[PDB]
């Protein structure tokens, strides 16, 4: 048995309602043995649902599942901050006949809210401990923002910088909605001492232009 | 033969 | 009633790894017991495991790759019989997988390389203080050139956790990981409230706290 999930990702307004498909490539155990099943990053998943429709003790009766045999489906009503987070169906067998167990390929839900956020922006030069080491880390924080697409250039001595970042953002906040994003530019300590200014260029819905953050070395 | 169930 | 992985590690591909589930407060033989894995960033895959009756039972894609036994009277255990760098993942057990007595592990993580155990270097990603844009200010420590995974960073000794980011782990071409942690505070505590990220990389057996400061 293989179990498949559609869509893989839903981006949805807190509360709205999303809709979870889960098909089973062959029919589940009595045709109910499905269950529904959400995690957060870091966190064990948690057992939503049993049998199709039968809510697990503790859960919010916002989540209903529905369906039988090979179709099933989840059904987030009222969608709050907190539901943010991935899905996944689990399909049951009698191990005598089939797999034992199979689960979905997992669908992730991603809230939306109706107020734009700037982000704050923050750079930081690379330390003098890390300098006496051959490398410098620059370090630009984009702090505390909605919608999720910003960009964010490099430019040292007004250089566009290419192929010497990395970025890496938060999960989405399940209190207020807003992500924040850390950019890294690695360069050589020969490199960093030979140029002065060194900047971040944050684009951003929320700003009402390209915000520039630059030092010279010296729900 | 008994189904055989692990959940 | 609960159940807890143990055994996880940075282990080279080909060589054999036994991990551990111990259970708490139920009879081990009265209900089933599974393991599930997880790949970083990837889905939640059953592995196999015990029935009520004893009979012990694998995922098609699992046989000949792990094999799950009672150890104990309070401990299955699940022994990879051969790892390669695809087994790295999270590893859980479980009393159950859909039943009402079902509970979950923590998990433990399972890293597969030849890479070396290497502890991070952490670097203050000091206060601009140059002057207020609202009220309040960033800092940080940058954590840089670790392996394996995972890293954790709290501020204060835990007495600080609001406006708290510690950002997810970056593979560096190098194959070792970097992230931050920022805080934002209060501007006007700059010169008054000092801030310590306390940084354990359990893996190497490093913890480290940075005083982060104006300079």
């Amino acid at each position: 048995q293989v179990l498949t999930q559609t869509p893989s990702s839903v981006s949805a307004a807190v509360g709205g309602t999303v809709t979870i498909n889960c098909q089973a490539s062959q029919s589940v155990y009595n045709k109910n043995y499905l269950a529904w099943y959400q995690q957060k990053p870091g966190q064990p998943p948690k057992r939503l649902i049993y049998s199709a429709s039968t809510l697990a003790s503790g859960v919010s009766s916002r989540f209903k599942g529905s369906g039988s045999g090979t179709q099933f489906t989840l059904t987030i009503s009222d969608v709050q901050c907190d539901d943010v987070a991935t899905y996944y169906c689990l399909g049951s067998y009698d191990c005598n006949r089939a797999e034992c167990h199979a689960f979905g390929g997992g669908t992730k839900v991603v809230v939306e809210v109706r107020t734009v956020a700037a982000p704050s922006v923050f750079i930081f030069p690379p330390s003098d401990e890390q300098l006496k080491s051959g490398t410098a880390s620059v370090v630009c924080l984009l702090n505390n923002f909605y919608p999720r697409e910003a960009k964010v250039q490099w430019k040292v001595d007004n250089a566009l910088q290419s192929g010497n970042s990395q970025e890496s953002v938060t999960e989405q906040d399940s209190k207020d909605s807003t992500y924040s994003l850390s950019s890294t530019l690695t360069l050589s300590k020969a490199d960093y001492e030979k140029h002065k200014v060194y900047a971040c260029e944050v684009t951003h819905q929320g700003l009402s232009s390209p915000v520039t953050k630059s030092f010279n070395r010296g729900c | 033969p008994a189904p055989e169930l692990l959940g | 009633q609960s159940v807890e992985e143990s055994g996880g590690r940075l282990v080279t591909p080909g060589t054999p790894l036994t991990l551990t589930c111990t259970v708490s407060g139920f009879s081990l033989s009265s209900y089933p017991m599974n393991w599930v894995r997880q790949a970083p960033g990837k889905g939640l895959e059953w592995i196999g495991g015990i029935g009520t009756s004893g009979n012990i039972w694998y995922a098609s894609w699992a046989k000949g790759r792990f094999i799950i036994s009672r150890a104990s009277s309070t401990t299955v255990d699940l022994k990879v019989t051969s790892p390669t760098t695809e087994d790295t993942a999270t590893y859980f057990c479980a009393r159950g997988l859909y039943n009402d007595y079902t509970v979950w592990g923590p998990g433990t993580l399972v890293t597969v390389s030849s890479a070396s155990t290497k502890g991070p270097s952490v670097f203050p990603l000091a206060p601009s203080s140059k002057s207020t844009s609202g009220g309040t200010a960033a800092l940080g420590c940058l954590v840089k050139d670790y392996f394996p995974e995972p890293v954790t960073v709290s501020w204060n000794s835990g007495a600080l956790t609001s406006g708290v980011h510690t950002f997810p782990a970056v593979l560096q071409s190098s194959g070792l990981y970097s992230l931050s942690s920022v805080v934002t505070v209060p501007s006007s505590s700059l010169g008054t409230q000092t801030y310590i990220c306390n940084v354990n990389h359990k893996p190497s057996n490093t913890k480290v706290d940075k005083k982060v400061e104006p300079k």
